[PDB]
């Protein structure tokens, strides 16, 4: 059924990976490799419920601040897994302006200073770190908050790029499963976990383009 | 095919 | 040289009217009527630097609240000109869905409630009016207000679509000087107008594609 | 060609 990143303070709307090409200055073609929104309603997979938080230690930060040490710290409800099945099938990157981002939103009943801790890992171990500080919008009684067109640094790109000239789909996907995101959103003031979404990667091959389920993140 | 190979040209100066 | 349009309590940094068309859930053209921003840098004319507000009067909203009435009313910093010479080169209805919209941001020294309120002229006579209220967003020390995606009417689209499909450039031009909009940024609180723009259309025959000039409005 | 039938199929049930 339907299913919603969301924490009891703070609900992650929108999530996407894109890379955008100039033609001309009026003119500009889009591609969505990973996707989460209205365009894209979340669902929970029907075969799995929840991942167990021990069955992806080796592939998340170790040590203080890491995955096992963040969920043993919570609160439970603002830990969840997303498994994106990758749309790679875009020859946007040939002719014009390149510009290789992602754009997120947030909502939640209070007005706080959030702050968005985002880590690539290879093999499990950290490679890139971005943080952004973000402020509310009061917007229908709730926040709003949008990281807007955060740019994509040149490993993330030169990694792109390499994955979508390999020959074989499961060369694509050895590759994958050893490639993971860790997404910490805090409150800057208070330091409680409000959000944290460890991600993992598949290509897709459904004429539909790229997918995703949501799991929820549990230590039984 | 290595995928530790492919995560290696791309890695390989920023394992810290 | 460059221009702002801007008062001493708000800046429009970015306006765009524009295309988009969905080819499939991961890929979509847009394509931009009309643009002002950092990809399109505002410049004044050199052969006109103001506009005499007698000289449109016939062109936009008459009696209270209307352009003369603004005007007169001030502050006189907040009143500006645009001329766009707008790009109608594209096919993107064709195939797919599509969603017209207009996208603008402001920035602020101030934490206000703006409203803004865009009025469509035909023949000088107001055909369409859309009314927005923004809250403010903290940035970098001073308040940004975003509205995102606003919807263009059925009567906006008709409009663009039999103007595309004109024969001629004399056509399109005839038709578009009888075509304005007023748009008017007001503190929902104090009722001070800090932003009114007048629009004035031609068609781009440029192969860099839609422009613009800033002019500023005077009564001399 | 006429700009004012040209509005007119637009905006005639409009005008108020
Ligand atoms: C700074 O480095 C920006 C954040 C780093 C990556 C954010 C999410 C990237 C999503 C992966 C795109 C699809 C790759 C198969
Ligand atoms: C609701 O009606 C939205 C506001 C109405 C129009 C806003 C600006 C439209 C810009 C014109 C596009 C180019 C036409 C030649």
């Amino acid at each position: 059924g339907p299913r919603s990143v969301a924490s009891s303070k703070l609900w992650m709307l929108e999530f996407s990976a894109f890379l955008e090409q100039q033609q001309d200055p009026d003119t500009y073609n889009k591609h969505l490799f990973v996707h989460i929104g209205q365009s894209s309603p979340s669902y929970s997979d029907p075969y799995l419920e929840a991942v167990d938080i021990r069955q992806i230690y080796d592939k998340f930060p170790e040590k203080k601040g890491g995955l096992k040490d963040l969920f043993e710290r919570g609160p439970s409800n603002a830990f969840f897994l997303v498994k994106f099945w990758a749309d790679l099938n875009t020859n946007i990157e040939d002719e014009g302006s390149s510009f290789y981002g992602v754009s997120s939103q947030y909502e939640s009943p209070e007005n706080m200073i959030i702050t968005c801790s985002t880590k690539v890992c290879s093999f499990g171990k950290q490679v890139v770190e971005k943080v952004e500080t973000e402020y509310a919008r009061y917007e229908n009684g709730h926040y709003s908050y949008r990281i807007h067109r955060s740019p994509l640094c040149e490993y993330m790109i030169n990694f792109i790029h390499k994955l979508k000239h390999l020959p074989e789909k499961y060369m694509m996907n050895s590759v994958l499963e050893n490639f993971t995101i860790l997404q910490v959103v805090t409150n800057r003031d208070t330091q409680e976990t409000l959000l944290c979404i460890a991600y993992v990667f598949e290509v897709s091959a459904s004429e539909h383009g790229a997918q995703h389920h949501i799991y929820r993140l549990v230590k039984e | 095919f290595s995928p530790a190979d492919f995560h290696x040209d791309i890695a390989c100066d920023v394992a810290r």
